[PDB]
This record gives C-alpha cells, structure tokens and sequence, in this order.
C-alpha cells in the first residue's frame, strides 16, 4: 500500500463501569468523495476483544482477517477459559506486525485500537464459545480493561481512553478535561456523543451515523447504529 | 463547494453551501456575493483570490453604475429587498460586469484559479447566468450553470430535473434538493444552505436547515 | 578530530585529541581515539566512530584469532590489508573510517594508514581527521628522525595543540603513546589543551590572544 | 501559540497563551499576543513572528491616521480590507493568521484573516498550533448571547485547553475584553539557584572606564 | 511521496554517576509533533539489579531495543550462569546497536549501572553503536540545555573555586533541579519524571511531578 | 587554488601569494601579476579566486582609491582602505558576487603597520596572520607556531619560507614559485621565492 | 546552515540597577577553521545602548554600520541620546525592511531605559526584527540552547555587579565549552549607571 | 468508464459502456467479463492490469468449481443462458471469488490500480453485489455500486431513483439511462452500452444502442 | 591525476608514472608505490585511479597470473595476460566497476615487446605509445612527435625527460618525482627521476 485511498475517519475508546464502550462512525471515504457510508470499522476479535481502526481500509480489513484467524487458532487449542488471548496480546501482536511491517518499509496505513476486557474472573462466557450465532452488567475495575493505540511507526501504548484521527484534537480535549472513573453507561454515551457531534461540525470526513459497541460481561454487543440526536 | 444557478420563468435563482475549507474552518460562509441589488455572483476556488476579485468588481461595478446615470429627471427565513432603480436606468448590465469580471481573470490567469457564476437581471435580456470558468472563458447559461467540487455528483440530476418555464416553487425545490444532494456526496460541501432568487423588481434571500433521508 | 603518528629513531609516536561532536554539538571529549589491536600494534580513530570503534575491535578478533592458530605474532602489514579488504568490501554502503595502524613485528617498526576506500598505504608519518593538515604543516616543519623520545613526544603534544587551536572539530584532551619493541606506553594518557595554549602561544596571560 | 476570539453580547473576547518557541525551544516564557490596533479594535497574531508584529504596528499607526483625518469611530471592516489587500499584494507570503475583533456602529465583529488574504466574520474562532484545542471547548460551550464574564471563563477554558493539550502552547492566559466605549487587557488573567563566589571566573584582563 | 520510517517521540533521559552509586531520570511524556499522545510512559527499563537502560527517540524502537537486550540477557543467564555485569551488557548493547548499521534504532541510549566493585558506571550511545563511558551525560530532545549544567556543576572547569564535594542526596536534588529546568526550556519534556537510585543495595524508583503544559 | 598568504609584525607586514594562472588544467603562466595590487600611499590588495573576477574587484579597489587620493590630496588610511574594500565586496554580494579572496595590508602612523582578512563573503577581520585558498590549511598553523611579536623581517621571511617548503611537501598543488609583498620602514619591497 | 559559516553567540543578563552583555570573540571560517580570535560581537550605539550582533560576520559589519549611521542622525538631529526602547523598534523596523532579502543576523539589545532611574531593558530578536524583550536575560547565536539551558538554571533575580559578572561568565563559558564553532576567547560587559566594566575571559580556545 | 450494478427483486442487473481510451481505440469492448455462469465482474481503470486479474480470477473460479463438486448423485437485442448447475451445487459462492480478487490485488495494490464490481446469484445470499476498490478493499453493496469516471456524474441521479424492491422493467430502466446519462456527460465512456442481468436461473445479456434527448 | 606514460619499441618497453599518494588536498607520499605491478615472467600492471581500487584489481589480476603460472608451470603470454586483465575489468563493469586506468607492458619470445592501453571502461588495444590521466593531455603529442621505430632505450628515456619537465612546466600538479619500469635484454629495471 503505498498511501491511503478509501478512508476511515476516527475511532473514540472509552473504560466505564461495566467495561469498555467503542464508537466510530460508519462512513469511508473516497478522498473527499464520501462514497461509502454504511461501513463497519469496529472488528470483534473475541468476546473479551474488538479492534478499531482509522486511516485505510483494504490495510484494516487485512489486519482483521489476521486477528480473525489468530482467534480461531487460539479457540482451536483452547481447554479452559484462561487460555483465551487477552486483548493485551492482541494489542502486543499488533504492535509487532506494524514494527516488522515499518521495518521494511510497507507500513498499513492505519491507527489501531485494540480494545476489551483483560480478566476472565467476571464471566463464563469464554467456557462455551459460540463464534457463528450470539442479567445486569457487572461493575469491572478500570485495571483489568484495557484500551490500546498502536501507529503506523508502531508506536504502542495504552490508557483509560484512546483516540485516532481528528477525535486527537477535538474529542481528547474534552475526554481529558470531563472523562472521570466508574462512569455510568449513560454518562459515558453522552461524552461519547459530544465528542463525536464537535467531529461532525469539525471533520469533513466524518458522519452523524455512529456505531456503538460494548465490551462487557456479557460479551460484545454491537449496538444498533443511529443518527447523532440533535 | 457547491454552487447553482438555474433561470426559471420569472427570475434566476442562485444557491450555494456554506462549508469552507479536511477541517472545517467555517461552517457558516457567504459564497454568494451582492455586487449590485439586481446582480449577485457565487464563487469556487481559492478564497482569498476570489474574494479580492469580488472587491475588485464591486469597484467596477460601482464605478459604472455611478457613470450610467443621465441628467435629469426621467418617468427556511427569507430577506426581501426591493430594488432602488425601479426602471434598471443606471444599473449596470450583467454581462458587462461578468465580462470586465472575465477580463481580469483572465489578465491574471497565470496565477488565478477561480470559477465564478454571475446570476442578475438587467431590462435588456432580462435574467441571465454567466459562467467564468477557471482561464477566464465566460459562457451565458441560459438553462443553468454548476461549478464546484460537489456539482458534478448532482449533473445528470439535475439535466434530469430541469425543465424549460420552471415556477418559482418547484425552481426553488430543485435548486435545494441539488445543493442537499451535493452536500450529501461531496465531504468538501456541507452546513446551511443559502439561496438567492433573484426577478424583475425584487430580489429575496433564503436561509435553510437541511438534512438528507432516504430509505434506497 | 586530529590523529596523528610518527616513525622516530625510539620506536613509534602516536598521538590524538580526544572531541567527539554531532554536528555543531560537542557530544563528548573524554573518547580514546587510540586502540590496542594487540600488545603490539595501536590503531587510531577518525570520521565514523561506531565504523572505526567495531571493526577495529573485529580486527582484534581476527588478529587474536590468527595469533592463537599459529603461535605467532601478526605483523602490521598483513592487519592492514586485512582491515582494508574488509572496509573495501562495504564500499558504497557509508562507511566512515580513517585509522593509522602502527606497530612493531619481526619486520620492525611499521605504519599503515587505511580507510574505507579500501585505501592502504605504507608510511612513516600520517595524521587524519578535520585537523589533520594542520598537525602535518607542524610535524613536516619540525620532524627530524633522530628526536630524542621527549622531543617527538613534546612534538606531538604540540602539532595536537596547533590542530585544535586551529580546528572546531578537534578539541579536549591530548594523548600521546609511544610504542617500542615490547609493547606500549603513555607517555601523556590525558592533558587537558587549555593549559597548551597558556603555555605555548599566551603563557603571561595578560589579555587575549591575537590570532 | 493557541489564540481564540468569541462575540458576546456589545462586547468581543479576544484570548491568548503566552509561549513562544525557537523550535523545540521555550524562546519567552510571558510573551504578549494579545495586541492593540486601536481603543475599539484588538487583534491576536498566529503565523511568522516578525511579519505579525511589524502588520499589527503598520494597521495600528494607519487606523490612527485614519481616525485622525476622518475623526470617526475606526470600523473593523476597514482593518479587515487593509490587511487582507496588504496580504494578498504577496502571493501567499508574509504570512498572518489573524484574529481581529471590535466594535463599531455596526456592532461587535470578529474576523478571522487568513495569510493569503481571506477574512470571515465568525461569532467565535481559534487559530494557533493549538487552535483545535481551543475550537473543541468553544464548539462545545459556546452560545450566542453570553455575558461578559462568561465569555471570559469560556476563553479561559478554551485557552487552557491549548496550554494543556499543545506543546506549541503554554504559560499564562492573557485576554481583552473590547467593548464600544473602552477595553480591558488583563495580562496576567491566569496561571495554570546558585550563587556563586566572588573571583571563581578566571580572567585575563578587565579595564574600567567611567560614564 | 514516500513514507518516512522514523519520528521522535520526544523527551529526556539524564544519567549521573557517584563514587558508588548512579542516577538516572527520565521524563514520561510521549509525543508526536504538537500533540502528546499520553502523559505516561516510560522510558527507562530495568536489565538486571545493577544495571538499566534509558533511551530517547522512536518509542517503537526504544521499546523493542529494550525487549531484545532484555531477552539477550536472560538468554546469558541461562546460559553461562551469571548476570552479566555493566561492561557485559555494554559491549552486547553496542553489538546489537551495530548489528543494524545501515537501518539503525531511531533512539539515543543511556546505559547506567553499578558494577562489580561497587563503582557506578554510565555508558552513552548514539543510534549506531558508537558508544563511550561518562561521569554524566544527556539523551534526547532536552540533552543540548542540560549537558552544560552538567558540565558546570559536575567538572567545574570554569571555576577557580571548587567544591568538587556531592553525596547522594544532593545528586538527587541537583538531578531534579535539570529535569525541572528542561521541563521549563523543552517543549517535548513535561507531565512526570521517574528517577531511578542504583546503589549497593539495588535499585529504588522514586517520582516528580513536572509542568503539564 | 590560489594560495595567498599575510604576517603582520609591530614593525613590518608581509604578503605572499603563489604566481600560478590556472586556465582548467594548464598552468597559462609561472609569474602571474594578476593577484598584486599596489596602492598609491603604502597600501596593498592581494586577491584569490577567479582571475577575471580578480581583475575587475583589484583593479575597480585601485582606480577607486586612487581617486579618492587625487581628489582630496591625501593619502587614505589602511583602515578606511580596508572597509571600503569590504564594503564595496559586500555591496556585490546580493548582485553578481566578485569570487575573490582578499588580504589587504597597509602601513599608517594613526595605526602603525596593519593586516585585514577578509573572505569571499566579505567577512573582515584585522589578524596578526592570515591565510587563504586551500593551501591555508597547510600553512596557518605554521603562522600560528613560530610568529611572535618582536619578529625581525628576516625571522618572518624564514617562517615564509618554512610555508612555502611545506606547500611544496605535503599540498596536492605542488606549489613552487612564489611572489612576495614585504613593507617596512616606510619601503615596500618586491621578492620571488622559487622552492 | 548560514549561521553555521561563522558561528558566535551573544548573550545578555540584568541584576539590580546593572546590565550585562557578553560574547564570544571567534571569527570562523567553513564551520571549522578558526580565522580570528578578537572578533567581538558587542558594539556600543551610546552609554546606555550596546547591541550584540551574531550571525555572518558580514551582515553583523553592515547592520552595525547601518545602526551607527542611524543612531548619529537621531542623536545630532536631536541633541539627545537615544532611547533603548526606541533604538529597540528601530532595529525592528530595519530589520523587517530587508524581509525578503534578510541580514542573516540574531541580535539582541542590553541597556538602561532612563526614567534618573535606570532600568535594565533587554531585548532579543529573530532576522527580520521580530523581538520579544525580557527581565531575566537575552540569547541568540548557534549555541541558543546552551545559552537557554544556563540561564535557566543559573540566573539570580537582582544580583548586583560582582554576581551578574560570575553568573553571566559561568553561564557563557559553559555554553561555550559544548559548542564546536563558537568559544575562542569571551567578553563580558557589565553596565551600571556610572560606569562600565569590560572583561576578557580565560577561556577554552578548542 | 462507467460500470453500474443494481440489485432489485429476485436478481442482480449489471451494466457498462464500450468506449475503451482522447483517441478511441476500440468503441466495441466487453467490460463485463463472465467469470462463472452465475458471476459476473465489471472492471474500471488500467486495462491490462484488469484483464489480467480477469484471467487469473477465472482460473481460481474454476479451481474452486472443480474442487467444490460432491461424489454421489443429488436431488435492444438480448441473449439468455440457464444455468448448468440448476441448485447452486458446485457453482463457487460470489463472496468467495469476490474475496479471492481482493487479496490477489491488495498484495500487488503497489503497482495494480483497479476498480471491481462482482455481481452475481448463488443460494446462499441469493443476489449479491461486491465493490473492490483500488487498494484491495471489499464492500458488500445491498442497493447499488458504481465505478468509472462516469459513475460520479450519475451519484445523486441513481441515489433519487433507486427503490428497494424494483422491478425487472424499472430497474432495466434505471441502469439504462444511468449508464447514458454517464456517457452524455463523460468524454471518457461512449459507445453501445451492454447490460448482463442475472437472476435465481438463468443469465440475460442486452445490448442497446443510445442517444440522448432533452430539452432542458 | 596519477598519470601513467608508456612507450613501446622494437627491443624494449618504458612504462612510467608520478609518484604521488593523494587524499583529498594532501599528498600522503611522494614515493607511492600503489601502481606499479610486477608479475612474475617479464610482466608489469601500471594501474591509474583511486588508491584501494588499485591496490584492489592490481593485487587481484597479479594473484590470479601467479595461480596461473604456478598451476601450470608457464610464463603466461603478454597477450594471454592483457586480455584475461581486459576481460575481468570489464567482467566488474558492470557490477561494482573498478574506477582504474592501466598500461600492461611485458615481454614474449612469441610477439617480442608489447604495450596496451586501458581505460576504466575496459576499451583496450595494443599501443606503441600511450598515456592516461589528465597529464595524457600534455605529454601524448610529445609521444608522437620524437616517437621512432629504431628508438634506443636512452632516446625513450629522452623523451619521458621530455614528459616529465613539460608536466612540471604547464600541468596544473607541478608533478616533480617519477618512477620508471624499463623492460629490455631479458631484464626489468626500476628508475627514480626527479624534476
Ligand atoms: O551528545 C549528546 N549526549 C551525550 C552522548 N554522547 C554520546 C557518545 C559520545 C561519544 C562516543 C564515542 F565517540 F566516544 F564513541 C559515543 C557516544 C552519545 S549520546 C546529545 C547532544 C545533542 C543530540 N543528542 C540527542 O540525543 C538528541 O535526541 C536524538 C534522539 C534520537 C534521534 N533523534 C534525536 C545527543
């Protein structure tokens, strides 16, 4: 890939009490032809892990089918919930390819987020995986999620929030000035929803049709995407 | 940036975004420009360039209107103004102010990269659209003229949606559903959509919210 | 960076400032710029310090190596060629290297100067490094082979301090060796060049030095 | 630099940082942005430094002449065309990101100017390495008619912002509240070794002389 | 237009020896242009119990340099049955450094220690290998404000009189004072730096909290 | 290429310069002329570079002093010689640069005997000693070792001679001839060295 | 890499009712060779007014001369002495007239703005007269950061004479010895209302 | 170039121009290039690089149709072709071949500039268009996909026209005026126009001369 | 700018060059001896160019003669040698060139007395008379002129006295010391000319 082409916009992470809540609008663009806009850029990798991407879409839809068949394999020798890879893993797996990839300079032209729930100890759902068909939340500390960034330099980190794309200006200026611990899951969509509506008035690429995904006890529920309100 | 003009059977409206500039440094601009009360002008381009031309033709244009005047005595929120110069004595023609417009551009067309559409009406040929396009070449639209980035997503549209001696109502719905398309194409193109109709004795300016539904 | 080493009547003079700068930085002035290849033979550092750094440690390798094989002392002669061949086969790839290798083998006394270029030439007086013609302008004015082993050290001492008067790039501290039949010594391991040039060239000290 | 401007109701505020850098460098730590055209019209600069600083002294000294020959109020609209036909005399350089806000007849206006010689009238903008810092805060908070004293904790928050977030940005906060009848310029509106012994310098000489 | 594969990450790493102990701090902040990615992460990494490495430059880099000489290491003590002392590890560091000449590491390391006989022990080295020991030394976007200081304070070359007298504690606070001033000087250096103590004991991690902006 | 050479003593300065015309690969001359330009009033030029541009810049500096000279009746001052002369290079700097190089010595009684550097760039300085073109790098440091203050002419000749020995030696342009300026007790001597 | 040809730096530092400036004294040629070690880069406009000039040694001639033309005009139209501060905007206005073709200079300004009090004024600027005036100290030069990273940690606010003396000299020296194209000597002004002591500095000369 | 694809109800109808090249080198091409009895593919960009990975792509379309077999027994001018495989038992999937394209370009997306869309019917998915874009990215098109330089000039004109659940007769339609609107505004697609229209069965293939009329 | 002379007669060949060892502006030695290459069996290489591409190929071609001529226990033809030297210079032409210029002189009981000339790109052929390097283009029409079949090895040592004073005279390296090889009566000789 020798630069981007079809584009995907930012990627918005948040930890919140029951565990980790995930946005990015559903647009690709085609330079400033936005040509597609019923697209999906969060990646479920396993029910503890979802990926996110910004920047190229044919480099994101490679590295999804990469976690895709790195989460099969995992499942195939899998004997005890424990075995399952954490998103920790993922995230260092990631952060490997990009360093080999930008070694030899044939970098993916993308900002990863890999995001998810590193601790077994609150669910069973890793006891029975069912990959081809899908009680209240359980209150998650912030030390056993995980959110993680990696760059196309390989640059890798991870925090209690993490964006890419143009949601680093506008949407970490108010994560950082307003994200506080144990927020509900609807204190943390209204941020989310803030953030992503200062996106909209801001960045030409970007759409009012968001998608939301959970990561929780109870698995990675993808919400039905929806129109910005107001 | 998307700007429009199309002639209907009683006047020509013009009608343009108001995105400016990946980041949107402005989302409430003013693409169309009053040169004169019956004479407005839409621009695509550079900014600065075009908006150091529309100064230029306001000079010119305010030049010859003050020269046109002979001796003695002679006989969804809209804006309405009616014209001062009821009987067009001293108002200057469209075309002379879309041409001197051409000459210059085209003078510094080295440099220059600016595509205008000049919409007015004068009592000689009544309403008019001129295009001048990026070299300085004008060309009189007399069915309607586009330029922009986003105009082009709307082209067959539009050739689809035109007809003949339009009204000023399904003119006027036309002209919007062609922006609001465009807005919904072009990432360059966006914000609130701003339309200027422009008759014989009037000329009234729309402001509209806009949003695009469709189930296809 | 100024190298330097002369052939005299007692053996071999080597001698080098001690600057290492990153462009217009001065990174350091505490570098030894002088390398014991073997008990025997010093080598000298100029241009890429990493280049020169490892591969003249490697040429220790090989010359430890050799010496092991065949219970015999390596000769000056046969290190630089094989230092020269191994800079001449990464000709075009960067390397940066400037090194004077001088020793003492059963043939007697030798010195090599040998760079990246696979370059290797056999002399009695070398200098090398952005200073290196200034300390020749010295030693060729001065260099006499009969010196007395306090004349060529205090020679030297002194074509180093005229090529870091003169030079941005050479600096810090002079070292001085003096290698002879059986191995080594310092004679200067470090003198600090401010007190040369309030020695030779402003030694009443009453105002600034007029160049 | 983060620079912001926002239009409350009779009155504009116009915010400012107070770093300045030499590259990666801090090159003054309490400089002033914040700079005045006349008693009615202020203006913040973002682009080359000197080109900022010698525009702002040639607009305030022609406004000047201006209101002296005229004898009226200055209008903002009349800074607006000086500087965006005195930018666009050259093709793109001498460039300046402006952001000029006052009030006239007309009423409290703000302008962002462009380097290339394209102004907009805006009701609140940012400009600056930490402009969108500044415009996140502003997007979110910022509504049409505000007080004064909300529109100053607005700029504060929005200045912050690009302290905080910026690395080009830092210091202290400095704002002007402008209004038709006079302005307020509060500098600093927020703020978010050895000694050694007499004689330790080595000198070589020192001459007195009397004034 | 082709893709660049190195950027600088930012910040500084400042390493000091004592007769018996040394000191090395490092600022948290990481960066990318104008902007921080995150407030916290760090820049050194321990080796053995006598011995760490902190580094500047591409942080993709420092990391995987810091993995791999960590996995070297305990492939030596594996293998050969000992910790490797601070020379070991040196000379390992610059092999490794070299190894990649001609695409080298996009980072600037300092190597501190205690070594055997109890001397603390300080090694610099620049992208390609090329390394030296120091009593002091500086790394990274701040290492051109705060090498002088160090210089005056630690040589005092420029001073007849000298008080060539420090203790631990005094190291510690002159340490802080440079980190400090470079936070003030450097835009990239900020937020938080961790100071790490190798003594006799071992190695003791200590805080400070540095300007945000 | 053009290798010149200046020592300044409390009571003489010396000028040196090889006598070489370079056209691409062949020596046009072994006595060049074109570098030596003398002034009326105890003042010398010594130009490197480009002959032309040598030419043009030595003689416009002459026909300029001397009519200052003749026009106002006076002799001009070393000094004033010596900023005239930069400022004059520096002026065509930003406009069709002269190439040249330049040591400028005169001798005043405002200011006794005087040496002036000064580079293509027209960065001057008065020195004690200086040196320009390649041939510098062999020589300065010799300047700097054997000069002192309380030089006598014929010590200075020697360490000129030490120079030009070492241009011979060790510098890639065997450079063997050479002209020399000495000015000293109010006399301004001409001397070729050869070896 | 202009500024690289000569080298030099100068810098300037206020105490209470006293100013300093200082520079190095090398004149370099090629980044490398040393051609002068006396080339001073601090030029006195009138008792109160000294500006330090660092950059190419011929833009620092031509600004000076330009600056002595101008200053003699003002003060024989006026009869009076210049004021820092107006010599300061001056400098500015001069600068800024050459945009497009620039002196490659970085000078700073040092005096006493009078009031008689005495305050010290201290001034820096870029190459087209952009300038940010200062209480503590001034730099510009190669070796800015150096300069930075010194005063930074070493200046004292409202030391007398003997302390900005010390403080300023430690600070240059120190700079200077990190620094491969400047050094060759230091001098050091120290300015108080009745008199000026100008030092010269046994410095490195590598 | 413009290549359109529209799904209505029961089946999937493909369409494109024929004019290949400011000079036409042929005006009678075949862009729509049958990879399986029930699997189309329409190409846009380089020709070569195109056809190549047409040839390719059959190739592997064959393979996976050889492989995919079971050992047992079991159970205006057109032209129409039932399918062999009448139950859908070893045709290859669309998504499959569909995918297969986009890894074989997005590992050589360095040089290959192509732009795909794969059309076709299996019993799986039923109808199915799938859009390949240049640097080797799939997106599953439920409605509509268009390609080529044409395409963009009919973007808003298909988006008004498009309904959820047409006809044969009104999407046959549709595509066709979509494809001439394309080519009475693009210098760069001219030509008769050939639509390939695939269903649960069987496979139509139109071919249609054109012209534009208006009175706009 | 190393020049390289040779001259070939009926009963003897004369190759000749300057003695100089360059790097950048110094001369390292004025005794070089990198370019001459004695092979065994009345055989020399006199190689141009850089330093380490000399000693490179001319190390290189004399280790591969003497494998030769060991291995089969015969004195290779000149002919044998210039050509299998021509075919390995241009064998490297076009992977890594060595940037060197030769003369191959020798002798043979089967072609008598012989000269070729050799260029960096590998265009060879047999000379009575040639010469590289820039000083080529002083000394080649001298070769000419006073050039006769029935020359005696002094009348050729006469005319490379020629050579040499009209390179010290007009070349732009005043080169001052030349080394000799005189091929003639079944003996080599080595010759040191200054001036
Ligand atoms: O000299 C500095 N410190 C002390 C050091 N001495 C050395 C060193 C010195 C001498 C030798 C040898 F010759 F004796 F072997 C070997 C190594 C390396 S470090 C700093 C001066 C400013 C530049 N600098 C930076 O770190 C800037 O940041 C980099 C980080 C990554 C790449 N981009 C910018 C280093």
């Amino acid at each position: 890939t020798l630069g981007p082409v079809v584009t995907g916009t930012s990627v918005i992470a948040i930890k919140y009490k029951h565990g980790i809540m995930i946005a990015a609008d559903r647009k690709a663009s085609y330079g400033s032809y936005a040509k597609f806009q019923n697209v999906e850029r969060i990646f479920k990798i396993n029910n503890k892990t979802v990926m996110g991407f910004s920047g190229e879409l044919a480099d994101a839809q490679y590295l999804h089918e990469l976690l895709t068949r790195k989460n099969i394999n995992n499942l195939s020798e899998k004997k005890r919930k424990e075995d399952m890879y954490t998103p920790q893993h993922y995230h260092s797996y990631v952060s490997r390819v990009f360093y080999v990839r930008k070694n030899r300079i044939d970098p993916l032209f993308n900002n990863i987020i890999i995001a998810g729930i590193n601790s077994q100890k609150y669910d069973n759902n890793d006891d029975n995986v069912l990959l081809y068909t899908n009680e209240e939340y359980k209150e998650i500390h912030k030390d056993d999620l995980y959110i993680g960034f990696v760059d196309m330099h390989g640059t890798n980190f991870c925090d209690d929030y993490i964006t890419t794309g143009y949601a680093r200006y506008f949407a970490l200026t108010l994560l950082r000035d307003h994200y506080k611990d144990n927020m509900t899951e609807e204190e943390a969509r209204i941020l989310i929803n803030e953030c992503l509506r200062i996106l909209y008035f801001r960045d030409a690429t970007s759409s009012n049709f968001i998608q939301i995904v959970k990561v929780t006890s109870k698995g990675v529920e993808y919400e039905e995407p929806y129109i910005l309100p107001c | 940036t998307t700007i429009i003009g199309i002639i209907y059977d009683n006047g020509v409206m013009l009608a343009c975004d108001s995105r400016t500039s990946t980041f949107i440094s402005n989302k409430c601009s003013r693409k169309i420009n009053r040169i004169n009360e019956n004479l407005y002008v839409c621009r695509s381009g550079a900014s600065a360039h075009s908006q150091k031309i529309i100064e230029i033709i306001k000079h010119y244009c305010v030049s010859m209107k003050n020269e046109n005047r002979k001796k003695g005595r002679f006989h969804v929120t809209k804006n309405k103004y009616f014209y001062e110069d009821k009987f067009n004595d001293y108002n200057p023609l469209v075309e002379n102010v879309a041409h001197i417009t051409k000459k210059i551009i085209y003078t510094n067309n080295n440099f220059l990269s600016c595509a205008l559409i000049f919409g007015g009406y004068d009592k000689i040929k009544k309403q008019q659209l001129y295009a001048v396009n990026l070299n300085g070449s004008i060309i009189e639209k007399h069915d309607f003229a586009v330029s922009g980035s986003g105009s082009i997503y709307i082209q067959s549209y539009l050739q689809d949606k035109y007809k003949k001696f339009m009204t000023k109502k399904e003119c006027f719905n036309l002209i919007l559903n062609c922006v609001k398309y465009a807005m919904h194409n072009d990432n360059s193109s966006g914000g609130l959509i701003r339309i200027v109709n422009i008759t014989k004795s009037f000329v009234e300016e729309f402001t509209v919210v806009n949003t695009q539904m469709n189930f296809q | 960076t100024t190298t330097l080493a002369f052939k005299f009547k007692d053996g071999i003079i080597v001698a080098v400032d001690s600057r290492a700068s990153m462009g217009s930085f001065i990174s350091s002035q505490n570098v030894e710029k002088i390398i014991e290849i073997n008990k025997n033979i010093l080598g000298t550092m100029a241009g890429g310090a990493a280049d020169c750094l490892y591969w003249e440690k490697y040429l220790g390798k090989i010359i430890k190596i050799y010496e092991l094989r065949n219970n015999e002392k390596i000769s000056v002669r046969a290190a630089s060629t094989i230092l020269s061949n191994i800079l001449y086969q990464y000709k075009g790839y960067g390397l940066c290297c400037g090194i004077i290798l001088s020793g003492y083998d059963h043939t007697g006394f030798n010195m090599f100067y040998v760079d990246d270029s696979g370059k290797k030439v056999e002399g009695n007086l070398f200098s090398c490094g952005s200073g290196s013609t200034y300390a020749y302008s010295i030693l060729d004015s001065a260099y006499d082979y009969n010196l007395n082993l306090d004349q060529a050290v205090e020679l030297a001492r002194n074509a180093i301090y005229h090529a870091t008067f003169r030079d941005g790039g050479s600096g810090g501290k002079v070292r001085v060796f003096h290698i002879h039949k059986n191995g080594y010594d310092k004679i200067i391991e470090g003198e600090d060049v401010f007190d040369l040039h309030y020695h030779y060239t402003n030694p009443e000290q009453k105002d600034q030095y007029v160049m | 630099t983060t620079i912001c401007g926002l239009v409350c109701q009779n009155a504009v505020i116009l915010g400012a940082d107070t770093r300045a850098t030499e590259g990666p460098i801090v090159a003054d730590k309490n400089c002033s942005k914040l700079h005045y055209i006349s008693k009615n019209i202020w203006c913040a600069g973002a682009g080359v430094a000197g080109d900022l600083e010698h525009t702002t002294l040639w607009l305030q000294h022609n406004v000047e002449l201006h209101r002296l020959n005229t004898n009226t109020q200055p209008r903002v609209s009349m800074c607006v065309s000086r500087l965006t036909q005195e930018l666009f005399k050259y093709q793109g350089y001498k460039v300046c990101a402006i952001v000029l806000g006052g009030v006239d007849v007309n009423g409290p206006q703000l302008y962002g100017i462009h380097p290339h010689g394209s102004s907009c009238l805006l009701p609140f903008t940012a400009l600056g390495s930490g402009s969108l810092n500044a415009m996140a805060v502003l997007e979110a908070k910022y509504r049409d008619n505000m007080t004064i004293e909300e529109g100053k904790n607005l700029v504060c928050e929005a200045i912050c912002a690009g302290i905080f977030n910026d690395l080009g940005s830092g210091g202290n906060v400095d704002i002007c509240v402008i209004t038709k009848d006079s302005y307020q310029h509060i500098r600093p509106y927020k703020e978010p070794p050895t000694i050694y012994p007499k004689g330790t310098t080595p000198i070589l000489s020192e001459k007195i002389e009397y004034i | 237009k082709r893709w660049y594969p190195y950027i600088d990450n930012g910040g500084t790493v400042i390493g000091l020896t004592g007769k018996d102990y040394v000191i090395l701090a490092a600022d948290t902040r990481l960066s990318l242009s104008y902007s921080i990615y995150t407030r916290f992460c760090p820049k050194i990494s321990k080796l053995t119990d006598k011995c760490i490495i902190g580094s500047s430059g591409m942080q993709s880099d420092i990391k995987t340099l810091h993995s791999l000489l960590q996995k070297k290491i305990q492939l030596f003590v594996l293998e050969h049955s000992h910790y490797p002392d601070i020379h070991v590890i040196a000379r390992l560091l610059c092999v490794i450094l070299y190894s990649r000449r001609f695409f080298p590491y996009y980072a600037f390391n300092i190597l501190a220690g205690v070594d055997e006989n109890n001397k603390g022990v300080l090694y610099n080295y620049d992208s390609v290998g090329s390394y030296c020991e120091a009593t002091h030394s500086c790394v990274g976007s701040g290492s051109q404000l705060i090498l002088p200081i160090l210089d005056n304070r630690v040589e005092q070359k420029n001073q007849l009189i000298k008080n060539t007298n420090f203790n631990l504690g005094d190291d510690i606070n002159f340490v802080k004072d440079a980190i400090t001033s470079a936070t003030e000087r450097d835009i990239y250096t900020g937020d938080k730096t961790l100071i790490y103590v190798i003594d006799k004991m071992g190695i003791n991690v200590n805080t400070l909290d540095l300007k945000q902006d | 290429m053009d290798t010149l050479i200046g020592l300044r003593g409390n009571n003489f300065v010396v000028l040196a310069a090889d006598t070489y015309s370079i056209n691409s690969i062949i020596k046009l001359k072994n006595d060049d002329n074109t570098k030596f330009y003398d002034i009326h009033g105890n003042k010398c030029l010594l130009l490197g570079g480009s002959i032309g541009d040598r030419l043009q810049f030595g003689e416009f500096i002459r026909k300029n002093v001397h009519l200052y000279q003749y026009q106002n009746n006076t002799d001009m001052f070393v000094k004033s010689f010596a900023f005239f002369t930069r400022k004059n290079l520096a002026y065509y700097l930003r406009r069709n640069p002269f190439e040249v190089n330049c040591l400028i010595a005169g001798y005043d009684k405002k200011d006794g005997y005087q040496l002036y550097w000064c580079d293509y760039l027209s960065n001057m300085d008065s020195v004690n000693k200086g040196a320009h073109g390649y041939g510098a790098y062999l020589v300065s440091a010799i300047l700097d070792k054997y000069y002192h203050e309380n030089l006598t002419v014929d010590e200075a000749l020697d360490i000129f001679k030490l120079c030009f020995e070492e241009l011979k030696k060790r510098f890639l342009l065997t450079q063997i001839n050479y002209e020399l300026r000495i000015m000293y007790d109010n006399k301004v001597e001409t001397q070729y060295v050869t070896v | 890499s202009i500024y690289n040809y000569n080298g030099g730096c100068v810098l300037g530092m206020s105490g209470s009712n006293c100013v300093a400036i200082a520079c190095d004294l090398r004149l370099g040629a090629n980044t490398f060779t040393t051609v002068s070690t006396k080339f001073s880069k601090i030029f006195k406009m009138n008792n109160n007014v000294y500006v330090g000039l660092s950059g190419l040694a011929t833009d620092i001639q031509t600004l000076y001369e330009i600056l002595r033309y101008r200053v003699n005009l003002y003060e024989v139209r006026q009869d009076a002495e210049m004021d820092v501060e107006c010599f300061a905007n001056m400098l500015s206005s001069i600068l800024y007239s050459n945009r497009f073709s620039p002196y490659f200079v970085n000078p700073i300004v040092v005096g006493f703005k009078l009031k008689v009090n005495y305050e010290p004024y201290l001034t820096a600027y870029d190459l087209i007269g952009a300038k940010c005036e200062t209480r503590d100290f001034v730099v510009n030069g190669v070796t800015s950061e150096q300069l930075f990273g010194m005063c930074e940690s070493l200046y004292v606010k409202d030391q007398d004479e003997n302390g900005l003396f010390e403080t300023i000299s430690q600070c240059l020296l120190s700079a200077l010895d990190r620094d491969c194209i400047s050094g060759w000597g230091a001098e050091v002004l120290v300015l108080t209302p009745e008199k000026i002591i100008k030092k010269k500095l046994k410095a490195r000369m590598d």
